[PDB]
């Protein structure tokens, strides 16, 4: 059966990527950046449950950011605040293009961004490999991995033995920089030593996407093929679990910022309508299923239940009761 | 490329199909008749996803008269069902206001009274 | 007719106050005046009457449309 | 806070020399044997409320969460020194 959407935000284009903020900003809502054909927009979400006040969804756009190319990722900064003493909206976006674009505002007319180049192929994922926002990990098609400084300057260059398709910082450990070849080897990579720390092996291919668990550093989730898979360290590299997620390919993890059990992931793009099978550890079928239309991007909440997926001009929101 | 299209039909992906429908437009750059089928493909899909004045902008596009006007029904008869009828007023005609008149008139004349609002 | 003249610029307001069966009403008032009445000014009233139509026609619609 | 209200609020601290004294050299030997920390406090609040006034004062309004403990002990030495039953002077 499918799931309505709770809320459905209208855009004004197709949703490349939506990414929500995991970092505080000092403000009610919480950021929302979804990447479109040509833009990036900056929003905030204040929902129902996080305040009576709000009524349904209060979506409102705060700043629009003229990309020019399709953005097929992006990398919220730890420096993002909206403290209205000191404001800074710091994000990385990688593009069609082969190219990351840092954009550095403050709110208020300022806004800077800068191009960072030298992959050879397109960039799948990017990620700020540092807490204080310093350093940006970004993986791609070239098989290759390079930490890139603010300043556009290659700190170190992992050589991948596949495509690299998704890269995530650990979310306590230092230092620890997870990078998912497309053949399925999970690796780890010292930041400090550029060593690569482990390896850990999917049973299935192709490794389209992975995730850390916020609540519980030990559990990394993944989609191979059509199956999800989870890893629970130190244990072993072969899957804990292994169930069937999506029938024609499952494209994007995401871990559930609030709950250690409950992780989404998102149907490919194709005959179907992109399906999306929110999933409990202890429940062998998703809590919850619902349909997009053409849908690509996935984040979670960072307090509530809630997770959204850019539909066709549209933002659809489903919130898992827990 | 029609291939593609088809595929992305049943594929369900309606943007897609629709910027593919667009690069075959312009390989069929003598070929009237695909011309007029792929953009009729455009509006067919436009006006499903609530896209109107696409719609009307590939429906004035159509090098096929025929194939534009049944466009130009359906058109009236979804923005019909959906109350948008503002957009439809907006919508100028190609010299068929009347031919809208005659649709609407005859549609009336053959369904029940206690039913329909076409009348209204 | 000032009772009129007052509706006239409450069917005028966008958001539509009037619905169509009250506007209907007051036509068949109207209409029932002018009986009466026949048992400048005129100019303006029939200008009154022909906006009035107007809005109660654009709002009938929208009914329809609702 | 505490000792401006609860215990000097009481009006039978009138009363007894010896809890005045005690009490005046507690707050001399605040300042006397630990002087380093009460400036580096002193300086900290004179300039997070300065920084966050000037901020706001453009168009925005105080955070809730400001702590003026100077204008509490501001408040706390006028308290202990306002009143004179044992004509101490120790104010001196």
């Amino acid at each position: 059966s499918a799931s309505n959407a709770t809320y459905t935000v209208d855009c004004e284009d197709y949703v490349h990527v939506v990414e929500f903020n995991p970092f505080d900003s000092g403000e009610a809502g919480s950021l929302l950046a979804y990447g479109g054909i040509s833009y990036v927009v900056i929003a905030s979400c204040r929902f129902q449950e996080e305040d009576s006040t709000v009524e349904g969804i209060e979506f409102k756009t705060l700043k629009t950011f003229h990309h020019g190319e399709r953005v097929v990722a992006i990398a919220w900064s730890p420096e993002t605040r909206c403290d209205a003493l000191l404001p800074l909206l710091r994000f990385a976006t990688a593009a069609g293009d082969k190219k990351i674009r840092i954009f550095t505002s403050d709110f208020q007319d300022k806004n800077e961004y800068k191009v960072i180049e030298g992959h050879s192929g397109y960039i799948n994922d990017l990620v700020f490999c540092s807490p204080e926002g310093t350093d940006i990990a970004s993986v791609g098609d070239d098989h290759t991995c390079r930490i890139w400084d603010l300043d556009g300057k290659q700190i170190a260059m992992f050589i991948l033995r596949s495509p690299g398709m998704s890269v995530a910082w650990h979310p306590e450990g230092a230092f620890k920089l997870m990078v998912a070849e497309k053949t399925g080897t999970i690796r780890f990579y010292d930041l400090t030593t550029h060593q690569a720390i482990l390896s850990l092996e999917s049973v299935q291919v192709p490794l389209m996407s992975a995730d850390w668990c916020v609540r519980n550093t030990l559990r990394i989730g993944a989609v191979a093929g059509n199956d999800w898979i989870i890893w629970e360290m130190p244990r072993s590299s072969y899957p804990q679990d292994n169930k069937p997620a999506h029938a024609d390919r499952a494209r994007m993890f995401r871990w559930s910022k609030c709950n250690e059990n409950v992780f989404a992931t998102t149907g490919y793009p194709g005959k179907m309508k992109s399906q999306i099978a929110i999933h409990h550890l202890a429940h062998p079928q998703p809590i919850l299923i619902g349909t997009a239309p053409v849908g690509s991007g996935l984040s979670w909440h960072r307090r509530l239940p809630l997770c959204v997926v850019g539909g066709y001009r549209k933002l659809f929101f489903w919130l898992t009761e827990m | 490329y029609n291939r593609v299209l088809r595929l992305l039909e049943d594929v369900g992906l309606p943007e897609l199909v629709i910027q593919l429908a667009t690069i075959a437009i312009g390989e069929a750059s003598d070929d009237w008749r695909s011309q007029a089928a792929l953009r009729t493909r455009i509006f067919k899909h436009h006006l499903d996803m609530g896209h109107n004045n696409q719609a009307y902008d590939a429906l004035t596009q159509i090098p096929d008269p025929s194939r534009q006007l049944d466009c130009l029904r359906q058109l009236v008869v979804v923005l019909c069902e959906r109350s948008q009828l503002q957009d439809l007023v907006e919508f100028p005609y190609v010299n068929l206001h009347n031919e809208v008149v005659g649709i609407i008139e005859s549609r009336a004349r053959a369904v029940d009274l206690m039913t329909h609002n076409y009348y209204e | 007719l000032t009772l009129l003249l007052d509706a006239l610029p409450l069917l005028e307001q966008k958001q539509v106050i009037f619905s169509a069966e009250q506007t209907y009403e007051l036509m068949r008032c109207l209409e029932d005046r002018m009986a009466a009445k026949l048992e400048q000014d005129s100019s303006i009233d029939n200008t009154k009457v022909e906006m009035l139509r107007l809005a109660l026609a654009r709002n009938l619609a929208r009914a329809i449309v609702t | 806070l505490f000792l401006t209200e609860a215990v000097v609020g009481s009006e039978s601290f009138c009363t007894d020399e010896f809890f005045i004294r005690r009490i005046h050299k507690l707050v001399t030997d605040f300042p006397t044997l630990m002087p380093m920390k009460v400036k580096q406090l002193r300086n900290r609040a004179e300039e997070d409320a300065r920084l966050i006034q000037m901020s706001m004062q453009m168009g925005n309004e105080p955070p809730a969460s400001l702590r003026r403990d100077l204008e509490h002990l501001l408040l706390l030495i006028g308290e202990l020194y306002r009143k004179d039953p044992f004509h101490l002077e120790l104010a001196l």
